[PDB]
């Protein structure tokens, strides 16, 4: 861990911080950054325990960095706090969204080199990791997250941008829904407090129906798709068709108010727009990767869902790898440990004579 | 890419093979070729010489029932550097044991053998 390539993945929700070479992150910890109300700052799990008496921000807004000052706090934190490294003393890799504006890419090579002082750094695109992390050169990569989805279909390598798809629905978003839906069948769920312990109720217990309208009539009947939890109080609740109502969302989200098509169709779409020579490949690596991604039984429904949209005769197969909450971390920290990217990074020479705009000419 | 592999690939026509090792691209010995270890990861480089004086590429990655994700997320990293190195003209194939193309099969003149073990993970857990 001496003079050892660095992998951090910045996320809305989470950062997943670690060194090339481990097979997973070293540390996994909340995006946020916490000032007081009225050190002068906190992060991570810190500021939200002592969210009481702080402002909480979110640095990363779907997938894409937004206040500048709260992320270098962040990798500062991240650096100092989670990994306790010398950032000059490590080459580091970051990972973006796909359609990361241009300055934003600029930005974030020239804090790393003008405040953190990295020997070399380097940014890939989330999504091409985790196809990467997959064993593929070529699919169509559902990402889901706390605050974005993108549909990213890739070829031989590399991201087609006119075919990527962007849906500002995500983890958060079925969060504060199930909140609002496990309320309406009797219990109360408002609290920062309580919003934490639905998250953890959207993570345990919560899954994705296979025939949605069978599954609400199949609720409506006995009482085999009911399911307990215990409260931190030691209460129990009795969850029913929430469980599978609220990731319905990802396949409707006429659900919270919002215009437009699933994660099924998105993906068939983002398909279509690129190369009929190419399609057939992308419908037989469909690799889905993030936390959003985890609800038991996505893969199937994903898997029902395209084959009704797709000709008949279309091979179609969803990969959707038990890890997959780290296949970005993971594709990252494979990627920077290879013999032969050693010549990939951007150095601190090449940073001082060519400026913020080598990153559009080394990473794509 | 100054690897020297990369050097060494697709300068005349034949069939190179390399093993991911430790993160690596290690040629495998020309007379171990078509004797795959499951548990491994290979990168495969097929050149034909065109008519017109060029070369025609090939590469194929397979990976092993039993390979670790690292090996197999090398293999398909060192396809990518591999034909962007041969200007993008090589076309790009996943090979998986037991689902290997009619191609790739074809390469092997006495017939791809399958052996158990291989290489230990780079990962460090
Ligand atoms: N088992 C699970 N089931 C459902 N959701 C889960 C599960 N595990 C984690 N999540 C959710 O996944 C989200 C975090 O995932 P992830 O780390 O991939 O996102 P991110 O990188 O922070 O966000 P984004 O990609 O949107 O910028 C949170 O909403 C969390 O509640
Ligand atoms: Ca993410
Ligand atoms: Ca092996
Ligand atoms: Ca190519």
């Amino acid at each position: 861990d001496e003079t050892t390539a660095l992998v951090c993945d910045n996320g809305s929700g989470l950062v997943k911080a670690g060194f090339a070479g481990d097979d997973a992150p070293r540390a996994v910890f909340p995006s946020i950054v916490g000032r007081p109300r009225h050190k002068d700052s906190y992060v991570g799990d810190e500021a939200q325990s002592k969210r009481g008496i702080l402002t909480l921000k979110y640095p990363i807004e779907h997938g894409i960095i937004t206040n500048w000052d709260d992320m270098e706090k962040i990798w500062h934190h991240t650096f100092y706090n989670e990994l306790r490294v010398a950032p000059e003393e490590h080459p580091t890799l970051l990972t973006e969204a796909p359609l990361n504006p241009k300055a934003n890419r600029e930005k974030m090579t020239q804090i790393m080199f003008e405040t953190f002082n990295v020997p070399a750094m380097y940014v890939a695109i989330q999504a091409v990791l985790s196809l990467y992390a997959s064993g593929r050169t070529t699919g169509i990569v559902l990402d889901s997250g706390d605050g974005v989805t993108h549909n990213v279909p890739i070829y031989e390598g590399y991201a087609l941008p006119h075919a990527i798809m962007r849906l500002d629905l995500a983890g958060r978003d079925l969060t504060d829904y199930l909140m609002k839906i496990l309320t309406e069948r009797g219990y109360s769920f408002v609290t920062t407090a309580e919003r934490e312990i639905v998250r953890d109720i959207k993570e345990k217990l919560c899954y994705v129906a296979l025939d949605f309208e069978n599954e609400m009539a199949t609720a409506a009947s006995s009482s085999s798709l009911e399911k307990s939890y215990e409260l931190p109080d030691g209460q129990v609740i009795t969850i029913g068709n929430e469980r599978f109502r609220c990731p319905e969302t990802l396949f409707q989200p006429s659900f919270i108010g919002m215009e437009s098509a699933g994660i099924h169709e998105t993906t068939y779409n983002s398909i279509m727009k690129c190369d009929i020579d190419i399609r057939k490949d992308l419908y037989a690596n469909n690799v889905m990767s993030g936390g959003t991604t985890m609800y038991p039984g996505i893969a199937d429904r994903m898997q029902k869902e395209i084959t009704a949209l797709a000709p008949s005769t279309m091979k179609i197969k969803i990969i959707a790898p038990p890890e997959r909450k780290y296949s970005v971390w993971i594709g990252g920290s494979i990627l920077a440990s290879l013999s032969t990217f050693q010549q990939m990074w951007i150095t601190k020479q090449e940073y001082d004579e060519a400026g913020p705009s080598i990153v559009h000419r080394k990473c794509f | 890419v100054e690897h020297p592999e990369f050097l060494k690939a697709g300068k005349e026509p034949g069939l190179q093979i390399w093993r991911v090792e430790k993160f690596d691209l290690v040629p495998v010995p020309t007379n171990l070729y078509g004797d795959f270890f499951t548990g491994d990861a290979y990168v495969i480089l097929k050149t034909v010489q065109l008519r017109n004086g060029n070369l025609q590429y090939d590469l194929h990655y397979w990976l092993g029932n039993e390979c670790s994700q690292d090996e197999s997320g090398a293999a398909a990293i060192f396809t990518v550097q591999l034909d962007d190195y041969l200007n993008g003209r090589a076309v790009q194939h996943r090979e998986v044991q037991g689902f290997e193309s009619a191609t790739f099969l074809g390469y092997f003149k006495s017939g791809l053998k399958y052996k158990k073990g291989g290489v230990a993970s780079g990962f460090k857990h």
